[PDB]
């Protein structure tokens, strides 16, 4: 998250709501966020195989 | 510890070959026989591991056994045994409804024991 | 359920060794919580010979734990309840407290319930289920 | 405390009969937001209003029923009358009749005229008729209240019971129904920089905006009279008659006068074992006292806390 | 209000015997014959007894001495 | 009615049978809180019949779940209703669409 | 779904008269009398036997006849007042004494009931 | 009129309800515009076009 | 009864409805009425209770003031399942629960109910006050770590309260310590501000 | 499409908007999403879930209360609740919970009398269910008696 | 009956010290505690007459950064101690103070020369640090009038805190009169840096809030 500054070299921690909820530890995790933005993954188990 | 009881002995040591006496007793006997009269009555024992459920079957208080396993059988076992429970288990007291010998009731039970001989 | 604290003093100096477990790749549990609510053995040894830190009848209030964390001790024997007993109940010093209280365990507390209840409390575990050796540091 | 200039109300605006755009005046920095917030929460929580309180129809008997000849249900008629706007005069608890026959939708304009009753929006329908021979007649009692009062918290108003054919409706007593505010810069620049907040507000068409504002400022000015000068730095037993009327046969009165016995209750808070420690009375006298107090003293058994004079 | 019971616990040091000591004192205060040594604050007999015990006045030793004195005086 | 749905609400409310659907109906002559009459067109009815269809609405009847059911007409006066259209809305129904 | 179908222990106007006895303060001797009195009460509401009968059935010649009266004079202001009346007339007397003296013609009615019921019978 | 917990959406993956909420806000904005056009007494042509 | 959440209660308090706190504490109300002389007999006390007079509520508030009550969730698999609290007279039909103790009860208020028991003897009250209060079970018996740790809302709030984006309003200035709360409400400075020097004792 | 409809309805593209506090009148930073939603009411109101009883009718066998709501009855005090009480050391609490509340018809009556009088004293007595169990076991060829 | 409201009768105060105070108000109408609390908090903290230092001119570099010169105290700590100085003027707008204490002990607040209108409530307040053996400097400070709080960015070095109140907070609890509960009760906690009685501060804030609304009502619905 870049913010206006004379030097513009901030590289500060973003203030996203879900990101803050994940990092603080209130609710959620990385494995639950990655299924909302990126790909859920394999996620397949009808039997003892993939 | 709750599952490290029911050991077996090899030597008689003024005691019969019961092969399964409780470790507690397997020590108390010695503590009463070795230093008092003669140490040669000491019998070596081997602490054998017993199943977490099987150890429950070693509960002498049948009143606190029927609620843990099949009742009828145990009942008959006591009958052919004609044994007594003497209400030495917490559950037992609960079935009777008095104060348990633990917690705030511990002291109470202590007093009860003080009422055994002295009164 | 049939466990009730009926004895105050253990009477024996026996015990079991307590060392931090290691799996090679990383340390799973340091020697700070395995000895936290524990009473030390008959004598503890320092890296320097002819030295003692705590006697056999002192409980660790995390201060001697922080002290041992500075001395880098590794071999500490801990008195347990399975190795030492009075043929009935559980001795006090030989069990520590490790409960919601900061003092030592008192006579009469149901150890046999808190134990075998804290074991079955986590009822949400799960259901129905090379040649060369590298080093991490020096 | 240097100047502290007050806000003289001026330039009142009335766009429509419901919405309004009353502006306030010239004020000091910081006062606008707190003033708007203090006037918004009072104009909405505490404001007198005249809303429909009771409806009584001759034909219908209860709410969960229907009348032959109309379109909407009887329950819907109460829901439509619950949002009626009316400004009543000085007198309270006004009741008006309403009768209409035909096939046209009964509106609020065909209500019998009364001196103290005024309707502002007679363009709303109350019910509908579908038969020529169908006729409806009812009465409506309207009162004035501070704020919302449900039927289950009014149903207790009647002393005992209400005649069959009398149903109650919910009261709102909040004619404002929409109020907001917004602050901006001030028009005059010659003076020290100020502000000017405007109180936008849509009512139901019952109370005037200026009246509510003045009445919404007089409630916040009289309630602040306790924060202007901080100062400040019965239960009894029913049985209290004297020892008389107890029919003291021979020596009961003498024993009560010698023992300094109180009126009634002190004899009740006594034990039969301690009564024998008194001077010689006798088992017969004790049984007589027990039989006498079996109707008033209640077996001489009671544990009282204290005795007031 | 003895929101937290920590002082009387320190005074006793058993956590279990404190209940037994405060029980008989509260029962005596409720049945009558004894006046609270500490000033009451509209609480109940149990709270007053526990606050008096927390003050280091009433314990398992003073009550026995008081009972023996009452028995000897009568 | 829901401001956002799937469209299947209409079919659900129709097939549920709790409402009052119209069969072989034409011009409506009289409605009421519990009674509705419909005059069928001449080219629809069979000979030997007056040509009227009556509909009695369920009004405050006890249900199996200790709740209430009620029906109200959606037409006012002089409105033609084709075959298959709805006439009244039962519980949790609004204009032929399911409104829970 | 076991031995007892459901099993419920109904209260009844005998157990309800017994309930009150406990709550009220009597001595150990008065308690017995009262137990005996309530045994004599019937479904209709009337002490079944007699006054002196209870005194003769208690087997102790000591206990006075007024002793029972004293107890019996307080048991009949229990729940339904006028329970355990003595021959379908003391009921009115007990029931009347109960409510306040501000009733319009309490004097008159008391006088009627006292000795003039035979006349009212016709 | 209704206030919910924003801590639910991250763990309990229910983005559908938030989409439903945004769509309902859009539909209520449209409904408010239509109600304004009806109360301000515009011609039938403008309403039909809208 | 149905359990709910309450943010205004204390760790050692619980909210009980007035209707439920009247049927349970019926013998206590009878005793108080017989003691204060408001009810001459037991029948009179029962008639006053059935009619729900005005003094009945005052007497109930006086009696239930210092009488503990132990509440527990039906699914319990540890020692922290049963804990005692102090009653609070609140309207409605739902028992209010403290938010911090929920972690011990493992409840989310999605519809679960709650069981309540009232001790009678003095020793039961002493055991509930000295051994069964939430103020005594702060740590977990299975670990020793604090189990009273806050929930998702309090952690998120405390995390967002102590932040700084880059140079938000109120940056670079020096000031006192606890005085910094004035600039927050008065809009003189944002709660997020880096490089701020404060006096801390 | 949602963004386009929001832009058409004179609404923000994202969906967030500035809001003010109803108690302090201050603008909320980090604007929160606003909108309408279709809510449903379920059949789990507290008008029926609420229950309260101090005394009533007991069963004929073992003299224990009921479990349902009509004809007021107590809930199921399972083993997991008393096992928790054993870890607290509350012997008197468990005693008064299992003796003078369900069984011991004379014991609960004496408890009621003491609470009404203000004595607050209890007795252990004897549970009726234990006597029922003894009578049921003595029906077979098993001899059990109470010695002293 | 519709225009009559409830007035708080329990106006007892339970202050601890001369600076800390907690005023409780049990009887209040529903939905009125928060309004009055926020109004008082916004009025007494953003608009209140008082005196405070506005700028300082000490001998040295005009920039805020300077050495110790034997004082051993940072230049930032000296300006911070001058901010929390309770000064009161009787009948003047602005005034100047000058003093130069010998470097022998801790520089207290009593070292300022006494003027006709300048008054200090605590002469034992810490201003400077102990010098080494001979270091001494002149203060040359000045104070003026104002309201609310003014930072150093908007107007001019040492921040001018005209607001005498140091901390203010309000809390709302539930209460009942005879039958109905939920009636809000307000508890206001306040700490002031002397020179003003807390109860007198609340009184003055209430009078300032009331004097700004008597013209909007113009004697309407008054009893």
């Amino acid at each position: 998250t870049v913010i206006n500054r004379d030097g513009q070299e901030e590289k500060q921690v973003s203030f996203n709501s879900i990101y803050m909820m994940a990092d603080s530890g209130a609710r959620g995790s990385a494995a639950q966020i990655r299924q909302l933005a990126g790909m859920r993954g394999l996620m397949a188990k009808p039997d003892g195989s993939i | 510890r709750q599952m490290l009881r029911k050991a077996t002995i090899v030597n008689a040591g003024s005691s019969d070959f019961l092969e399964g006496e409780q470790v507690e007793y397997s020590r108390v006997k010695i503590a009463n026989r070795e230093l008092e009269a003669n140490g040669k009555v000491g019998a070596t024992y081997s602490r054998d591991l017993l199943g977490i459920t099987k150890a429950s079957l070693a509960t002498e208080s049948f009143i606190s056994a029927a609620s843990f396993q099949e009742t009828t059988r145990v009942l008959t076992e006591a009958a052919v045994a004609g044994k007594r429970d003497e209400l030495r288990g917490l559950k037992e007291n609960v079935i009777v409804g008095r104060l348990i010998p633990a917690g705030t009731g511990y002291a109470y039970h202590q007093d009860r024991m003080r009422r055994r001989a002295a009164g | 359920q049939d466990l009730v604290v009926t004895e105050d003093d253990c009477g024996t100096h026996e015990g079991i060794m307590m060392t931090p477990v290691i799996e090679g790749g990383d340390v799973k549990e340091p020697l700070r919580d395995r000895v936290l609510g524990r009473v030390t053995a008959e004598d503890v040894l320092k890296p320097g010979t002819a030295d003692i830190l705590v006697p056999r009848n002192t409980l660790l209030h995390e201060q001697w734990c922080d002290l041992l964390e500075e001395n880098s001790v590794d071999a500490v024997k801990v008195r347990s309840v399975v190795s030492c007993d009075t043929d009935f109940g559980v001795c006090a010093h030989c069990y520590g407290r490790d409960l919601a209280r900061g003092h030592i365990i008192n006579k009469g507390e149901a150890i046999g319930v808190i134990a075998a209840q804290s074991i079955g409390e986590p009822g949400t575990q799960l259901t129905m289920r090379e040649s060369s050796i590298q080093v991490k540091n020096k | 405390v240097t100047e502290f200039l007050k806000p003289r109300l001026v330039d009142i605006e009335q766009v429509s009969s419901t919405h309004a755009k009353v502006t306030l005046e010239p004020l000091e920095r910081g006062f606008g937001h707190t003033l708007g917030n203090a006037l918004r929460r009072i104009l909405l929580s505490s404001m007198p209003g005249c809303a429909v309180t009771e409806v009584e129809i001759d034909g219908v008997l209860h709410e969960y029923s229907t009348k032959e000849g109309v379109q909407e249900d009887i329950l819907e008629i109460l829901l439509n009358l619950k949002g009626l706007a009316v400004r009543v005069q000085g007198k309270d608890e006004v009741i008006l009749t309403l009768n209409k026959s035909g096939i046209g939708p009964v509106t609020a304009a065909d209500i019998t005229h009364d001196g103290d009753v005024e309707i502002v929006k007679p363009q709303h329908v109350i019910c509908h008729l579908t038969d020529e021979n169908a006729s409806i007649s009812m009465r409506i009692k309207v009162q004035r209240g501070r704020g919302y009062v449900p039927a289950s918290t009014r149903i207790h108003s009647e002393e005992d019971e209400r005649p069959i054919g009398r149903l109650l409706v919910d009261a709102c007593y909040s004619p404002v129904e929409r109020i907001a505010y917004n602050v901006e810069a001030a028009r005059v620049e010659q003076r020290t920089d100020l502000d000017k907040l405007v109180i936008e507000m849509e009512t139901n068409g019952t109370i005037d905006p200026e009246e509510a504002i003045r009445r919404a400022a007089t409630i916040l000015a009289e309630q602040l009279e306790a924060f202007v000068d901080l100062r400040d730095v019965e239960f009894d037993p029913i049985l209290l008659r004297p020892v008389d009327d107890l029919e003291l046969t021979v020596r009961s009165a003498n024993c009560l006068k010698a023992e300094a016995i109180h009126y009634i209750g002190d004899l009740v808070q006594r034990t039969e074992v301690e009564l024998l420690k008194t001077p010689n009375l006798g088992k017969k006298s004790l049984t007589e006292i027990k039989d006498v107090l079996a109707s008033r003293g209640l077996s001489l058994g009671m544990r009282l806390e204290n005795w007031p004079p | 209000a003895r929101v937290t019971v920590q002082d009387a616990v320190e005074k006793i040091g058993n956590r279990f015997d404190l209940v037994l000591v405060a029980a008989r004192r509260a029962r005596q205060m409720q049945v009558g014959g004894k006046d609270p040594l500490v000033p009451e604050e509209n609480d109940k007999t149990t709270v007053i007894a526990l606050r008096e015990i927390e003050e280091g006045l009433i314990n398992n030793q003073i009550l026995d001495v008081r009972e023996r004195q009452e028995q000897q005086e009568q | 009615k829901p401001l956002v749905g799937t469209g299947m609400e209409r079919a659900v409310a129709v097939d549920s049978g709790v409402t009052a659907v119209a069969k072989r109906g034409g011009v409506v002559q009289y409605v009421d809180a519990s009674r509705i009459v419909i005059k069928v067109n001449e080219d629809e009815m069979y000979p030997g019949e007056a040509g009227i269809d009556i509909y009695n609405l369920t009004k405050y009847t006890r249900s199996n779940q200790n709740t209430c059911i009620n029906q109200m007409p959606c037409v006012s006066l002089g409105e033609p209703v084709e075959r298959g259209d709805v006439l009244a809305d039962g519980p949790s129904t609004d204009l032929g669409e399911l409104a829970l | 779904e076991l031995p007892v179908y459901q099993g419920e222990t109904t209260q009844t106007l005998q157990d309800y008269l017994m309930w009150q006895v406990e709550l009220t303060p009597f001595t150990d001797t008065d308690r017995a009398i009262a137990t005996s009195i309530v045994d004599a009460v019937d479904d209709t509401g009337y002490l079944t036997i007699q006054i002196e009968d209870i005194v003769d059935s208690i087997g102790d010649d000591e206990i006075g006849l007024e002793e029972v009266e004293a107890v019996l004079k307080r048991i009949q202001r229990f729940d339904p007042v006028g329970v355990a009346a003595k021959d379908l007339r003391d009921c009115l007397l007990i029931q009347l004494s109960q409510f306040a003296k501000e009733t319009p013609w309490l004097e008159e009615a008391r006088l009627i009931i006292s000795d003039h019921l035979d006349l009212l019978a016709n | 009129d209704i206030v919910l917990n924003p801590l639910g959406v991250p763990s309990r993956m229910n983005i559908g309800q938030i989409l439903e909420t945004h769509l309902g806000m859009a539909a209520k904005g449209i409904g408010d515009k239509i109600n304004a056009m009806l109360k301000q007494q515009q011609e039938v042509a403008k309403l039909r076009e809208f | 009864s149905v359990i709910t959440v309450g943010p205004y209660l204390r760790l050692h308090q619980c909210g009980l409805p007035k209707k439920m706190a009247l049927e349970l504490f019926k013998p206590f109300i009878y005793g108080k009425l017989e003691l204060r002389g408001l009810a001459t007999t037991i029948k009179a006390a029962k008639k006053m209770v059935e009619r729900e007079e005005a003094v009945v509520w005052d007497i109930l508030d006086e009696v239930i003031r210092e009488h503990p009550v132990l509440l527990n969730r039906a699914p319990t698999l540890h020692r922290l399942g049963i804990q005692a609290f102090e009653p609070v007279l609140i309207e409605g039909k739902a028992i209010q629960l403290h938010p911090l103790v929920c972690a011990a009860y493992n409840a989310d208020f999605d519809g679960d109910q709650m069981a309540v028991h009232v001790p009678l003897t003095l020793e039961a009250q002493l055991e509930a006050r000295a051994l069964m209060m939430s103020t005594n079970n702060i740590l977990s018996p299975a670990n020793g770590e604090p189990i009273i740790v806050p929930s998702q809302d309090v952690v998120l709030g405390l995390y967002y309260m102590t932040r700084d984006c880059v140079n938000a309003k109120g940056e670079g200035m020096v000031l006192t310590g606890p005085k910094e709360a004035e600039r927050l409400y008065r809009s003189g400075l944002a709660s997020l501000h880096a490089r701020v020097k404060v006096r801390i004792t | 499409e949602i963004k386009e409809l929001l832009k058409l309805g004179d609404l923000p593209t994202s969906g967030q908007i500035r809001l003010y506090d109803g108690r302090t009148g201050e603008q909320f930073e980090r604007p929160v999403t606003v909108g309408y939603m279709y809510m449903l009411k379920l059949n789990h109101l507290v008008d029926d879930k609420m229950h309260a009883r101090s005394t009533g009718s007991y069963s004929l066998v073992t003299q224990q209360p009921l479990g349902g709501k009509a004809q007021f009855g107590g809930q199921r005090f399972g083993e997991m609740e008393v096992w928790a009480l054993e870890a607290y050391g509350a012997a008197y609490t468990l005693q008064e919970m299992l003796t003078v509340k369900s069984d011991d018809v004379n014991g609960r009556t004496k408890m009621y009398k003491n609470i009404v009088d203000g004595n607050h004293q209890m007795e252990p007595g004897m549970p009726e269910s234990f006597n029922v169990l003894l009578k049921e076991i003595r029906s077979l060829g098993i001899n059990i008696e109470l010695e002293d």
